[PDB]
């Protein structure tokens, strides 16, 4: 965990140590991304192979990548991959579609389209309700993370008496609450008397903080921070892409099983398996690259990580 | 029925796709200089990542407004 | 009923997309020159920030015209 | 039916969009030249910024014609 | 109701916008060259300014054709 | 009346816009070269501005054909 | 019946995915053409080049979503 | 019936505008070399002038075809 | 619905065509530079081949979405 | 009826796209040629007939436009 | 209604021709680099050959899907 | 009555136009390199001539297709 | 109705047109490299010729599909 933080710039003395947030959130993000139980078991097999490579303490070298690599970072890697597989299986149980679908075969699985005595919490085809609920959940996650970052910067400014930075932070959160209130009121229901007052107070706080921060800088950066808040929506994008690719591959396997389940089902399943493994590795490399980049940019640009 | 459903779908698709096109054009030239600087420096790696990942707001906003008028449908 | 709502949706999407392309084609070159400068300077970082920041106003104009057409909807 | 509003809406959106295209494609090169000049100079900031801020009249005319035809609506 | 008026509007919009493309294309080169020249000597500031501003007749033509078509509708 | 009346409008709009685009794409390179030469020499001014002014024939032809075709109606 | 609605929602999602693919393709082109010389001369900066190639894929990754949710509405 | 007058008008506009764009890019790539040569020479402007004014025959062809079938109109 | 089948088919074709031109734009630059690198080195063949093989996922997605719309046919 | 307008706009776009092709070709050839002239003042006659080639395309465009007009 | 078969043939044409221009854009730079290598080497012939035949896959994918939807015709 | 001849006309018209554009953008580079070679030695005249005269097969094919499309009516 | 073969013909025309565009845009650069090599070397004639005859296949494919769909008609 700490290796990813240590790869970047060193923090200054007396500042906030940003290490523990990544172990909390990054495996959770990855579990939201993939949620594939069988592919998680494949990662568990890889982790078992790496644990065997640990117990044979000989270092790891790759001629193609000029890789030189020692047992201790491998131990850190197998621990973090244990966290990976745990979080992705405990999210894939909610995301029960794994290797595509098995509702066509698992009569125990309970859906309105295919009944069963054990229900499945999240469907795939019913994007009417499920997509809206996960989208509001993800934007709530983005809001709470950006609010935590702004609060951390404000607390640091309070501690070190950089009160200009504290005024900048409180103006940032005032603009946050103002734009969020106005957007929610525009998209939401009427009788926004409390919402309108929230927007008024947020705008007034932002203006007064600008006056204290009189040098006139951040008023276009506010919309950039708003887009930064909005940037968390791609978490659903990656997971939905992976899920729908797995679903269509399982649809191909199902088509092979229905037409020629006497003879062609073996070829269909083996072709499906090899396609599964190759496209899944090829796309999950980027999938695991995604949320670490997300946290890297979003938390660290905001709380004050730029300065040495 | 209503063919306006098709028209609004066409508008959403063209908007998000052409915004993606513009963002790819934007990111190409920043990445070309950024990786060249980093390959010799390795110290400005962070600043290079901020400079490269900065232009995402336009496509994210395009996806947002697309979902807005999709839900308006 | 009337299907012109899809047409105004197409107009909004076209406007915001083309604004995105314009700001992207500006941002590519300004960011490349800026990162080329900051690779050695590190002191003019705020100047590069505001130089890349300024062309966003096209996105603001595009979203305002899209929003007023949404109000017309 | 009353399909007239869709045509004028797609007209205003198209016009504003490609006006944004023109001002952006100017802004790219002018910003690159200006940021290089101010990277070297530290004193030509005023002339660089006025040259960079000059071509916004294009989207100004775009929003004026959009307002005029919206008022016609 | 008549679909002709929307055609008037969209024609005006595309005309003024593609004139904006032409003006921006001219500006992208002339501004960079003038910035280089003034950064060289600063004596040719007025000449560079008039060279960059003289293609404004393009959008003058665009606004006048838009005005006469608006009068026609 | 007739929708063909508005098709006349989109016709000369496309004509004048494309003529403006051609004039601008000429004026970019010719103005850049001319301003470079006149910054070097300061005495080649006459040839410079006549070379820059000769592409005006394209837009005057465009507006002339637009005027005759809109006087047709 | 007005079944052509399905046809033009299909063409709209086609435009979406195609233009997203073009954007990520040109971005990938320039970043690869830049990083290939460094990896050829160094053989040590491989990870930075690889991750820089992996960033633009997300652009078309979220490009596909509008297409398949429009198919879901279909 | 009718409704073909707008079609032929937009055809004429498209043809003349495309011819203008082609001769515009022609003039664009001629003019830089011409200005450089005459700046170095200050004598041989006539050969560059005729070499530069030769490609106007594209506009000539466009205006003759537009004239003949709008007289047919 | 035969007409629906034709419209979804032309949508599939247009989508895969844009994906195809995108991967062509990728492969041009990356393969030319890879040819230069493999001419200089004759040992980085694996990196060049994997870099060339990487962008084909766009065509994979395009053909797959064409296939799924054909399945909905 | 409307087919007259359709064939008119078709021949117009045909000759226009031929004009773009010839314009781009002429642009590059003349851009090289004018720079060549300064030493090639002896070879200007060969350079001119080198330049004069691509107009055959708009000649063919004129031919097809004229036969489409005669179709009226 | 033959609009079905006509539109699906239009889809064929779009797909195959647009993939064709994509592979042309690739083959331009690939062949340029290959000629640059063979100009000095004469032993890189097979590597250059496989390098420029590698980008031929997109057009045969387009032809395959066009054939299958022409069979669906 | 006839309804097909207009769009078959626009079909082969845009076919021959695109062929002309392609052979123009080819002949540009080909003749530029040829006249560059000739500028230093006139012995390569026939080779340059055959190299520039090679790419007209595509417009020959296009005009034969236009001929057969004219013959179909 | 003949509308079916009408849009079939515009489809075949567009397909062959942009295939010709692709082969032209490839042929430009590959032939330019070949001409430069054969001009400065005098010995690479066969290699350059086979390299520039290599990308000819796409227009052959376009002609093939045009003939087969004409036979379908």
């Amino acid at each position: 965990f700490e290796l990813l933080v240590s790869f970047l710039n060193t923090p200054k003395y007396g500042t906030f140590d940003p290490t523990p947030v990544v172990p909390v959130f990054f495996p959770f993000w990855f579990g939201m991304i993939v949620g594939d139980i069988g592919y998680a078991l494949l990662f568990y097999l890889v982790g078992r192979w790496l644990s065997g490579y640990v117990k044979r303490n000989e270092p790891l070298v790759i001629d193609l990548f000029a890789l030189k690599l020692k047992p201790q970072v491998i131990g850190k890697l197998v621990h973090i991959l244990n966290w990976m597989v745990f979080w992705t299986v405990v999210w894939g149980v909610i995301y029960g579609e794994f290797f595509g679908t098995f509702l066509e075969h698992l009569g125990v699985f309970g859906t309105p389209e295919h009944p069963g005595l054990i229900p499945i919490l999240i469907h795939r085809i019913d994007t009417a309700k499920t997509a809206n609920l996960l989208i509001l959940l993800s934007v709530a996650f983005g809001v709470v993370l950006v609010f935590f970052g702004l609060a951390l910067r404000a607390y640091l400014g309070l501690k070190h008496r950089h009160m200009a930075h504290f005024w900048e932070g409180v103006g940032y959160l005032g603009g946050l609450v103002g734009v969020l209130a106005l957007a929610a009121s525009y998209l939401g229901n009427l009788q926004a008397g409390w919402l309108q007052g929230l927007m008024y107070l947020g705008f007034g706080v932002f203006l007064l903080a600008v006056l204290m921060s009189r040098i006139w800088l951040m008023i276009p950066e506010i919309f950039t921070q708003a887009g930064h808040i909005l940037s968390h929506i791609r978490i659903y994008a990656v997971g939905a892409a992976g899920g729908i690719l797995a679903g269509l591959l399982t649809d191909v396997g199902f088509a092979l099983a229905e037409r020629l389940g006497l003879l062609g089902v073996l070829l269909g399943l083996l072709v499906a398996g090899v396609l599964h493994l190759l496209i899944l590795l090829l796309t999950t490399l980027g999938h695991m690259l995604q949320p670490i980049r997300l946290l890297w940019v979003e938390f660290f640009t905001k709380f004050g990580f730029y300065e040495e | 029925g209503g063919l306006d459903r098709g028209l609004i779908a066409v508008g959403m698709g063209l908007a998000v796709g052409l915004a993606a096109l513009g963002t790819g054009v934007a990111q190409a030239r920043i990445g070309a200089a950024g990786v060249g600087a980093i390959a010799e420096d390795r110290s400005n790696f962070g600043t290079a990542l901020i400079f490269l990942l900065l232009p995402e707001t336009l496509v994210i906003f395009g996806l947002l407004i697309a979902f807005i008028l999709n839900g308006r449908l």
